[PDB]
């Protein structure tokens, strides 16, 4: 069903991304967050049991993740040196349990 | 506060303005050949799309943002960078303005947009607004309509508000007076100056909003 | 590219799954494991920076996961009480960075 | 060791046998109405698919696995459960074997498979193999070919190896001898018994492999 994996958002400065840009522009960053335990399979249950069983040695395979399946539009901004930058696939648009 | 920076923030926080702002910054900054910094066609096309699809409160908010200094300030340089002039405006060759006008008038849209600019921003010093048509919004609409044509105007590096298409009156011959009249309609137009200033004020003027 | 996310397998007893069945039958369990850092986006980088920045408060959104996109055929087995059981979506068939 | 359990393990470790084994266990154990434990049609169909598509070393390994005790053991009960008899075999009504034979002979495939069984597993006590056709593999093929028809046979609860379709000779009338001959070809057939035993041995016999 994956109803727990939702789309959240936060208002941030571009500098809050810590990507190296020097600018005073802002953005709305959107991300996918929430539990996906109702969309898990026998595979995910077996994983959980084998981690606890230590039967997979040191592999820690991933169970169902709350992830973006579609990304928001590109965002652009002008830095202090008057150079434009464009970021692609930076923000989530729609979520799903994967 | 930096009004041009505030307008850029408000745009990126609006889904419509953010999308179409990036939709023109990408083609106006993407090199596609070793000889040209950009595809100027696609840059002008996406610029026209931005002003056609983005509501004026965001699109005019960036294009007509007010700054204290018209040159060297962070405000004014950001305002000058609104149309990405390194691609949309600055050019190797600087044509004569009258020659550029002949070229514009052979394009149906350029001819239509230029006629609207000369009609709606016509000065009238007897008017308290400074315009013949006491409707600043129509002047601002007609002027912004030139962005994306061969008549694309931009702010000049001046202490005052002064704009012009990428042209001059060098080598005009026997038509120097006619050329000077053409450029002065851009660079020294009290109607256009008042309209731009009235928007930047962000107040309920008698001839705007 | 997601070339690090691979399909691994392990030979196990059915009891090793800890799903409650009492049987001596066996199976080959296949799972997806490996890094996906070459398939990450600006979104995943921003996530990593915001976790370290503490700017997302307590949300710990998931970055690109190594997950199954197709599951193996169903498996059946007979338990000690002579009852048949069938497990579906228990084993991975093909992997991808998601 | 439990040979039937070892055969089940080897099957689940083989991609082909694992797939088609589950492909018949699901329809033979899935209730689809409040009146029947299974769709018997789909159970027989998937059983036929298992023996047609799975190589004999895996399919015969489970069907003809050898056990010390023919009843009550974990081996022998697992072997009896190979065809999921609660759906494929056991039935509310137990027909007369001769009546079941008439019904089988009206089906082109059932008639063909039954004729192959009576031909290939025909006993001959003069032969050192016990069969008229000294080829145990053909007998095992013809017998397993009956699984999925109305003549589906299964191991009976007996100290020896003894098989039979779901029928008996009650209410045969004037044809009691003919019915008893029919069932005895299943339940007391030294050729079929030798063929099944020879496979379970897993050795290079003169009449097998
Ligand atoms: C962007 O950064 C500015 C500057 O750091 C942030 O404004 C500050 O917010 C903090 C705490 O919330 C205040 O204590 C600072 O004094 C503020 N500084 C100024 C100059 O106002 C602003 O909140 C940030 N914006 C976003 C959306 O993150
Ligand atoms: C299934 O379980 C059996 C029984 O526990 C496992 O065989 C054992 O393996 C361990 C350690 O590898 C040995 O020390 C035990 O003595 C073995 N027991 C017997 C009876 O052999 C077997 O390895 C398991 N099989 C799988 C595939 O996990």
């Amino acid at each position: 069903q994956g109803r727990g994996c939702l789309l959240k958002e936060i208002h941030l400065n571009v500098t809050d991304l810590d990507l190296g840009y020097r600018t005073k522009e802002e953005l709305i960053f959107r991300y996918c967050s929430g539990p996906c335990h109702d969309a898990e399979t026998n595979y995910d249950k077996i994983l959980n049991n084998l981690t606890h069983n230590k039967k997979l040695d040191k592999d820690t395979p991933s169970r169902t993740c709350c992830r973006p399946i579609a990304f928001d539009d590109d965002i652009s901004f002008l830095d202090d040196s008057l150079e434009y930058h464009t970021l692609k696939k930076h923000s989530a648009k729609k979520c799903a349990c994967v | 506060e930096n009004n041009c920076l505030n307008a850029a923030k408000a745009c990126n926080l609006n889904d419509t303005c953010k999308k179409y702002r990036s939709a023109y910054i990408s083609p106006c900054t993407s090199r596609v050949s070793t000889a040209e910094v950009c595809n100027k066609r696609k840059c002008h096309k996406a610029l026209r799309q931005f002003f056609d699809k983005v509501p004026p409160k965001h699109s005019y908010g960036m294009l007509y943002c007010s700054c204290p200094l018209g040159d060297q300030s962070a405000c004014s340089e950001r305002r000058r960078q609104t149309i990405v002039p390194a691609c949309s405006y600055e050019d190797k060759e600087r044509p004569n303005c009258l020659t550029l006008q002949v070229s514009c008038k052979t394009n149906y849209i350029c001819r239509s947009r230029l006629a609207d600019f000369f009609t709606n921003c016509q000065p009238e010093p007897l008017s308290l607004s400074g315009c013949l048509k006491e409707n600043y919004a129509d002047c601002l609409l007609s002027y912004s309509g030139l962005i994306g044509t061969v008549m694309t105007p931009n702010y000049l590096r001046s202490p005052k508000i002064s704009v012009s298409p990428f042209c001059d009156c060098s080598s005009s011959g026997n038509s120097k007076e006619e050329c000077d009249r053409f450029t002065e309609f851009f660079t020294d137009n009290a109607c256009l100056r008042n309209a731009i200033q009235a928007f930047g004020n962000g107040t309920g003027s008698e001839f705007l909003e």
